[PDB]
RNA sequence: CAGGUGGUCAGGUAGAGCAUACCAAGGCGUACGAGAUAACUAUGGUUAAGGAACUCGGCAAAAUGCCCCCGUAACUUCGGG
RNA sequence: AAAUUCCUUGUCGGGUAAGUUCCGACCUGCACGAAUGGCGUAACGACUUCUCAACUGUCUCAACCAUAGACUCGGCGAAA
RNA sequence: CUCGAUGUCGGCUCGUCGCAUCCUGGGGCUGGAGCAGGUCCCAAGGGUUGGGCUGUUCGCCCAUUAAAGCGGCACGCGAGCUGGGUUUAGAACGUCGUGAGACAGUUCGGUCUCUAUCCGCCGCGCGCGUCAGAAACUUGAGGAAACCUGUCCCUAGUACGAGAGGACCGGGACGGACGAACCUCUGGUGCACCAGUUGUCCCGCCAGGGGCACCGCUGGAUAGCCACGUUCGGUCAGGAUAACCGCUGAAAGCAUCUAAGCGGGAAACCUUCUCCAAGAUCAGGUUUCUCACCCACUUGGUGGGAUAAGGCCCCCCGCAGAACACGGGUUCAAUAGGUCAGACCUGGAAGCUCAGUAAUGGGUGUAGGGAACUGGUGCUAACCGGCCGAAAACUU
């Protein structure tokens, strides 16, 4: 999607490219995840285009996201119950909650989950 | 550079008295049948119970 | 775009292989010689037994830029070599002939005589 | 008798003339303005009349200005800013809710554009000033983009007010003067001023006649 | 005209005046026209 | 589409061919020698198109007299009565920048 | 504590190689973090046209770069170059 | 006319569009000279110096991008 | 003055000032026919080039130019840069000295620290004030910025000149340099775009992909930012004037620009153009909105409480931005994201299938992928909220 204005998150934007596909991994496979809130607002979109992929559910776009996760079994789930769950919404498949900073550096947190 | 001379009480305490804290606003909430003040940025998760309220 | 320290070749058969842009006349401070700006130059390489001889200055127009030039209808005009043609100082060759394409910019500067022996205008 | 209207700047075209000439336009939708007030120099001290310019929501607009565009009677609108007029038959024309539109300019008229430029942020002295920095190379010590000495010496142990320094550029009113006005086509409220126009695609202009001409 | 802080009348003719605060000297020949400064 | 389409349109021009880069075409453009007004083909392979409504504009290269020439127009440009493809090009790039580091055979494209 | 510290072992693919790139075994993420497109500094990268015009000076950078096959000047102390 | 020449950017020639530097000479050597070696010399040089080709952000004349800082927030918290 | 340290030349960068003016502007005289000049006067608004040599300043030269001005500011400027020269320690030559050594003699090498406290300057906020509290639009006291110029054509080969040569004054066209805005074009960039590709490791394998190797490399590349790009400006007209040219006109029957008086008169000055600007404490103007209560005391231009108009903080963002500020939006919502559709970029996906021994090629199929640009969409987040914040009168 929209390219990050400003130094990218973890440093490098490859190390960025990592840190949103494991957390786009974490998302899918508990539903839930807690994070810092810049992250969670950079996964945003990025977790909803792979949930639309998954909704489009062809070989082509199962291919297309597993170009950008490596975990077969998180694919599947994808592709198997996210996609199909949110076949019937249109967007906004995510909710970030803005929840309390952490201790030891003040980091805002938030919570970002799939919508129900 | 150095500093060329001590600074005067009156001058260090200008400066220093600027170096505060900022307010956080707080708002009311009623989550579980009793009242707390959070603030209003985390009203969201006070009411999923995502808050510690110690 | 051509300024001084330039190379360019010569589109006449003056003798002159290479020119290098001594200056851009057209002003003072005057920095690029698009298509058609008339240069003083240093001839760096000549035929053997030419008539203009290894480091002569001498007068040159402009003929062919790489650098892309905007004409007033929107299109542009594009070489793959800079090329200049020596002049006299009433505008005309000092050669015989003109090899090359040459930009049409040279008619409305009053490079007459160039056009008409250029092998071809744009 | 220097006329003026309030609109935005919807960005830059090219369009060809008769002559089959490329003209760089800015397009600026000269939407339709009120005018809501005239300044009179018996009331005011000065000649000018305020246009309104924008759909707004009334419920956006704070009472005391929907007060205002009341008793103006006109529907309160987004932007408001007055054309400032010369020292005689100030008002013989203008009436408080008169809808001046874009063909109060005529094709091939010449007009002056203020906008606000684009912002640039904190910019340092080459960008803002056009110094020429130092060297790449050569044994230059990290004042590559530096803007060198900034002063004298003991006389005068200052440095001069308005010294070209780092600072924050743009965001400035800016006028453009003399910017011809290829075409104002009346079906949709658009004048195609040849050129280029200062701010934002989308910020708003005061487009006024060129006094210069 | 002659700019100089010696200014005399060259010929019979060169009227010697003073306007404006500052003295000259003016002449038929108007080689001759000098003024003190 | 894009917001200032409806000043687009009418300095648009239909019967514009189809063409790509790769293709060689005939482009006539319209050329005043004093009052003279007359028409001038340039005929070379397309090496651009740079997209864009009425401002696309299309760069097309040929080699003259031992130079190579681009010429860059606009689209719908005026000064082009008409463009004719001549042959179709068979090219996998969009912008064909590395012909003009070759000459002679070597600078050819294919004919599908 | 970005320095220094003698010796032993040291796999795979590519590679001439103990270079180098990615890996194995085996370790590690090493001890402030989180953000943020200011100037500016640093470290890298790219750059139209021109190509030393820079500058004390081509400083820095760029360029050249490998294997095989051709071919190779003045001069020479006959080895070279 | 030199790692030596003050006068001196000597003079002539070459190289450059233009050369106080460079090369070849002249000899008027302020103040060269034969083992504190003289004059040459292939090879060699992270030496000094001059030229050319190539190459380039060195420059014309800068522009943009990323990262580490700078900046903000939380913690610790100096210095001359 | 400074030795309990005031860093020395040149360059770079940034300037600023004077005028003894190089150009441009205005004039007088000329041994000024014209074109050009010479000289003097006025004039500092702007401009005043790039190279070769040298450490150089200077100077000479090359090519230009309207012109390539001269000076000051610690021979402006090293807590801004350089460090070539000079002026430590090494070494050599010449020369001097028995020598150690020495030399405004030469030669090669040899250094550039500091996190900005104060003033100063460039920007940006916070507070208060501005006789109620606010919002919008504004005046302009006073500032800032800006101020360059060429060539050609017509006038006219006319005036002038014996000819050669060759105008003034006016009008037009096109430029150079500089500046500003802007991104349509051209061009650059492009670190979540597309494609190709090398090595390797991995996804169990094939296929298809991924990690790393500078973004691995390579070809492109929308947005944004930008210049090499685009557009515009530098004007005109007034006022008061400089040198200078006068009118009327005495003292001084004449005469005289002056003594009374009145004119003309330049890029200088002031207006005019652009921008800032009421902290302009003389804190302005035109409007519009709220314009309302409650409690207590020592009853007071009293304190509180509550508010109004309004605003702030919070939230969603922005092409606005260091923070802050600014701007937009916050469900009677298209603000961001998603999503759908376009635009554009890349360039023909995967799978299947056909041809080929294969590398590969064709069909499905202008494919697939995709950021910034545009519109639709109420799916996600802008929430079920806190804090600031309103008037004695009295005089004509
Ligand atoms: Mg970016
Ligand atoms: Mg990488
Ligand atoms: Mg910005
Ligand atoms: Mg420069
Ligand atoms: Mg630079
Ligand atoms: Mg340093
Ligand atoms: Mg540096
Ligand atoms: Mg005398
Ligand atoms: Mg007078
Ligand atoms: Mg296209
Ligand atoms: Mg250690
Ligand atoms: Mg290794
Ligand atoms: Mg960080
Ligand atoms: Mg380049
Ligand atoms: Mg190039
Ligand atoms: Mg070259
Ligand atoms: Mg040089
Ligand atoms: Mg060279
Ligand atoms: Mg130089
Ligand atoms: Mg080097
Ligand atoms: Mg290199
Ligand atoms: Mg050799
Ligand atoms: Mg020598
Ligand atoms: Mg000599
Ligand atoms: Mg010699
Ligand atoms: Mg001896
Ligand atoms: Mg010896
Ligand atoms: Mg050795
Ligand atoms: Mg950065
Ligand atoms: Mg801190
Ligand atoms: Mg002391
Ligand atoms: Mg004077
Ligand atoms: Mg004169
Ligand atoms: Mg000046
Ligand atoms: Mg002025
Ligand atoms: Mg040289
Ligand atoms: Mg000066
Ligand atoms: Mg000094
Ligand atoms: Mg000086
Ligand atoms: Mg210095
Ligand atoms: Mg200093
Ligand atoms: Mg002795
Ligand atoms: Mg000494
Ligand atoms: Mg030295
Ligand atoms: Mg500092
Ligand atoms: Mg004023
Ligand atoms: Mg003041
Ligand atoms: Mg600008
Ligand atoms: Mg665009
Ligand atoms: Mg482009
Ligand atoms: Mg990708
Ligand atoms: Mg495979
Ligand atoms: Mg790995
Ligand atoms: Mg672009
Ligand atoms: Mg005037
Ligand atoms: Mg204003
Ligand atoms: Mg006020
Ligand atoms: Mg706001
Ligand atoms: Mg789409
Ligand atoms: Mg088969
Ligand atoms: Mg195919
Ligand atoms: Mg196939
Ligand atoms: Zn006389």
């Amino acid at each position: 999607p929209k390219p990050t204005k400003g130094p990218r998150l973890g440093g490098s934007s490859s190390h960025q490219k990592a840190i949103l596909a494991n957390l786009a991994t974490s998302l899918f496979e508990h539903g839930r995840i807690t994070t810092t809130e810049p992250k969670a607002r950079a996964l945003r979109p990025y977790a909803e285009k792979l949930i639309t992929h998954a909704k489009k559910g062809a070989l082509h776009n199962r291919r297309e996201v597993l170009k950008k996760l490596r975990d077969k079994d998180v694919v599947h789930t994808l592709f198997a119950e996210i996609g199909p769950f949110f076949a019937d919404r249109d967007g906004g498949y995510t909710r970030i909650i803005k929840i309390e900073a952490r201790k030891g550096d003040n980091a805002p947190m938030a919570v970002i989950e799939l919508v129900r | 550079a150095v500093p060329k001379r001590r600074k005067s009480r009156s001058n260090t305490r200008s400066r220093r008295s600027q170096w505060k804290a900022a307010k956080t606003e707080l708002v009311g909430v009623t989550v579980a049948g009793h009242a707390h003040k959070v603030p209003r940025r985390l009203l969201k998760a006070a009411r999923l119970g995502l808050i510690d309220f110690d | 775009m051509i300024q001084q320290e330039s190379r360019l070749k010569v589109a006449d058969n003056t003798g002159a292989k290479e020119i290098l842009c001594i200056r851009v006349l057209g002003g003072s401070s005057r920095r690029y010689a698009g298509i058609g700006d008339v240069i003083v130059a240093t001839v760096k390489d000549a035929i053997p037994g030419g008539n203009v001889k290894r480091g002569d200055v001498v007068k040159a127009v402009v003929v062919r830029t790489v650098k892309e030039r905007r004409r007033p209808d929107g299109s542009y005009i594009k070489f793959d070599e800079n090329a200049a043609v020596i002049i006299k100082p009433d505008n005309d060759p000092r050669g015989t002939r003109i090899f090359g394409p040459v930009g049409r910019e040279l008619r409305e500067k009053r490079f007459m005589k160039i056009i008409s022996l250029a092998p071809e205008v744009l | 008798a220097r006329k003026g209207i309030l609109g935005t700047k919807l960005g830059m075209t090219q369009v060809f003339d008769e002559s089959n000439r490329v003209v760089p336009v800015t397009v600026v939708k000269a939407g339709p303005n009120v005018v809501t007030r005239i300044r009179t120099p018996e009331r005011d001290g000065y000649s000018a009349v305020q246009l309104a310019y924008g759909e707004i929501s009334p419920r956006k607009v704070n009472k005391p200005l929907t007060g205002q565009y009341t008793a103006a009677g006109v529907n309160p609108r987004r932007y408001l800013a007055e054309l400032r007029l010369d020292d005689s038959d100030a008002a013989t024309e203008y009436q408080v809710g008169q809808e001046l539109t874009a063909e109060i300019f005529a094709d091939g008229s010449y007009v002056d554009v203020t906008g606000t430029s684009k912002g640039k942020g904190f910019a340092g002295t080459m960008k803002r000033h056009g110094f020429r920095g130092q060297g790449a190379s050569h044994g230059a010590q990290a004042v590559h983009r530096r803007p060198g000495s900034i002063g004298g010496c003991a006389t005068p142990a200052r440095v001069f007010k308005g010294t070209r320094m780092a600072g924050r550029m743009g965001n400035d009113r800016v006028t453009v003067l003399n910017l011809l006005v290829h075409k104002v086509d009346a079906e949709n409220g658009v004048l195609l001023i040849k050129g280029a126009v200062p701010g934002r695609t989308g910020g708003l202009v005061m487009v006024r006649s060129a006094i210069k001409r | 005209m002659k700019v100089n802080p010696s200014v005399k009348p060259i010929c019979d003719k060169c009227r010697l005046i003073r306007r404006h605060g500052r003295v000259m000297v003016i002449c038929s020949d108007p080689r001759h026209k000098q003024r003190q400064g | 589409m894009n917001r200032l389409d409806f000043v687009d349109k009418p300095s648009l021009r239909d019967d514009i061919p189809a063409f790509n880069p790769g293709d060689t075409i005939n482009v006539h453009v319209k050329v005043i020698e004093g009052a003279k007004e007359r028409l001038q083909v340039f005929k070379g392979v397309v090496i651009r198109r740079q997209g864009g409504g009425i401002r696309e504009t299309f760069t097309v290269r040929k080699e003259s007299y031992g130079v190579g020439v681009e010429r860059t127009f606009p689209v719908h440009s005026p000064n082009i009565d008409h463009i004719e493809v001549v042959t179709r090009g068979d090219v996998r790039r969009a912008k064909l920048y590395y012909l003009r580091e070759l000459r002679g055979k070597k600078a050819k494209i294919k004919e599908k």
